[PDB]
């Protein structure tokens, strides 16, 4: 069933699974017509397919197109999001298929079932985590391919540059959620924790800078301060 | 007018013949129910005094042959058995009516509610989903569960019921996936109408069977069967104009004649708040959601 703090070790064993969020497939600018009614323009989405033993990430670029003459697109990015993962399984090797795909969030289970009732064998899974995946368009590399895409693309990344070789995936993971959960709750101040010391630069063929073990531990540290602070302010407490 | 003697009573029992039911004593000279309508199938049923757990019937049609009940001591329970003896039969009736032992089946004149339960039931049909093929008759308990309760375990006492499944291949077309999850008619009208049911006549009858399995022995699996085929046709966009009407005929009876005390486990408050407030045909049942409101409110 639900995926929650109790089973969390699941994540970094030995069976192919993937988490799958919704949460930026469907993306709107809210304005003004002329005639002083609200419009909605849709702006290029993702969805966010992520291996969290590997960190391999099936980033699948979500064209405006793909909206044009649709109703009720929030229901219906679900139903896409759906075909897509379907897609993506259907087009990976047999022993590269996922024997559990988890949903951030609950709306996702139903659309994905239906789309993979030809694969009963992989087993579709919420998650009681609040994961915070809908920053990934906070990280300036995915966010500028998703903007830039002028038709529908897949895109693949390790969302974990080289971590691996130093460290295991459940510290790969615990780095990436803290990383995400600070760009979250202030993206500006997180941000710029990332990106102060100039003489730390991004490679070419990764999305987070360089650091060395010890500028982790104080990039870490800083992210949970941030953290910490923002719900202080949040929660008068 | 036809005729089911008793052989005795030799428990006491909680008799029902259709919708009406009546106690008899342990040794109560008792021999059976008279004056029972040609022309509909009906169900005798039957709860044991020292055991209100396992009640069980049996369908039939008095057309199809002469049938009596005896109590089989080894098994302990009423059984209903077939005379094939016509004249022993027609001899054992009249001597038993003759001492006036019998019990008249107490149809209203005005009252066409078994009628308008059992419209769509035939004999033949209910053989179909309950198999015991060297009978006439069939019968069923509380506790005889489902094909598909099977699959997720004795095939011979189950209810063979048509599968319903949402999210099945069989439910769901390659590439039409949201489409037909949300509105389900092609699985209405082509799959199960067109390609199973051969008719909406055979879809009502099973409906109407699993509700009245439902509602005579607290059986579960008609329960979820009932519901099951309600939130199809109401979960479909087209539906023929003809069926919407009759269903909505045919849930107002069956919702009439719940007892009041067993609106908490037989219905399903999911399925009538989706079927009355928010699928395709939230507009199309004025009987049935008239009635629901006025009666279960509370499920609402």
């Amino acid at each position: 069933g639900a995926m929650n703090s109790s089973n969390y070790a699941e994540l970094f064993n030995n069976d192919i699974k993937l988490f799958v969020d919704d949460t930026n497939v469907y993306r709107v600018t809210v304005h003004k017509t002329f005639e002083g009614n609200v419009a909605t323009k849709a702006i290029n989405g993702c969805i966010f397919t992520l291996n969290p033993k590997t960190g391999h990430l099936f980033l699948k670029i979500i064209h405006t197109s793909v909206w044009a003459g649709q109703k009720r697109l929030s229901q219906l990015a679900k139903w896409k999001t759906a075909e897509e993962v379907s897609a993506l399984v259907r087009s990976l090797p047999k022993e590269e298929q996922p024997k559990q795909i988890i949903v951030t969030r609950k709306a996702m289970l139903d659309p994905l079932e239906v789309h993979m009732l030809d694969f009963p064998n992989i087993a579709i899974r919420p998650t009681e985590l609040r994961l915070p995946f809908s920053a990934a368009m906070s990280i300036d590399k995915l966010s500028d391919v998703v903007m830039k895409a002028t038709e529908p693309q897949m895109v693949l990344f390790n969302i974990y540059d080289d971590w691996l070789d130093r460290i295991s995936s459940y510290t790969a993971f615990s780095r990436l959620t803290l990383l995400l959960r600070a760009l979250k709750t202030n993206e500006e101040s997180a941000k710029m924790i990332l990106l102060s010391d100039p003489t730390i630069t991004i490679k070419s063929y990764h999305l987070w800078p360089s650091f060395t073990d010890e500028q982790w531990i104080t990039i870490e540290s800083q992210m949970r301060d941030l953290i910490l602070t923002e719900y202080g302010r949040k929660y008068n407490v | 007018m036809n005729t089911v003697p008793f052989t005795s009573a030799p428990i006491e029992v909680t008799i029902g013949i259709d919708q009406y039911s009546f106690n008899v004593k342990e040794n109560q000279p008792f021999h059976g129910i008279k004056d029972i309508p040609i022309g509909h199938v009906h169900v005798i049923h039957f709860q044991h005094a020292d055991n209100s757990s396992m009640r069980y019937g049996y369908w039939f049609d008095c057309r199809m042959g002469n049938f009596y009940i005896q109590y089989d001591p080894k098994d302990g329970l009423y059984k209903m058995m077939e005379e094939r003896d016509g004249a022993k039969f027609e001899n054992i009736v009249h001597n038993f009516k003759e001492r006036q032992m019998m019990v008249s089946y107490p149809k209203i004149d005005e009252d066409d509610t078994w009628y308008n339960l059992t419209e769509f039931v035939q004999m033949d049909k209910i053989r179909k989903i309950v198999r015991k093929d060297e009978n006439q008759f069939s019968y069923v308990d509380s506790s005889m569960t489902t094909v598909q309760e099977n699959e997720l375990s004795d095939p011979a006492h189950s209810l063979n019921y048509t599968v319903i499944n949402f999210k099945s291949r069989e439910a769901i077309r390659p590439g039409h996936e949201m489409e037909d999850f949300l509105d389900k008619s092609y699985y209405l009208n082509t799959v199960m109408l067109q390609g199973i049911f051969k008719n909406s006549s055979n879809y009502f009858g099973e409906l109407q069977f699993a509700f009245l399995n439902a509602m005579f022995f607290g059986n579960y699996g008609s329960s979820l069967q009932w519901h099951a085929m309600i939130e199809l046709i109401c979960s479909s966009a087209t539906v023929p104009k003809h069926m919407l009407d009759k269903l909505d005929e045919i849930l107002y009876y069956q919702i009439k004649t719940l007892p009041e005390q067993y609106s908490d486990i037989l219905l399903n408050e999911r399925v009538w708040n989706i079927c009355l407030y928010s699928s395709f045909q939230k507009n199309s049942l004025h009987n049935t959601e008239k009635i629901m409101e006025n009666k279960y409110p509370e499920l609402l």
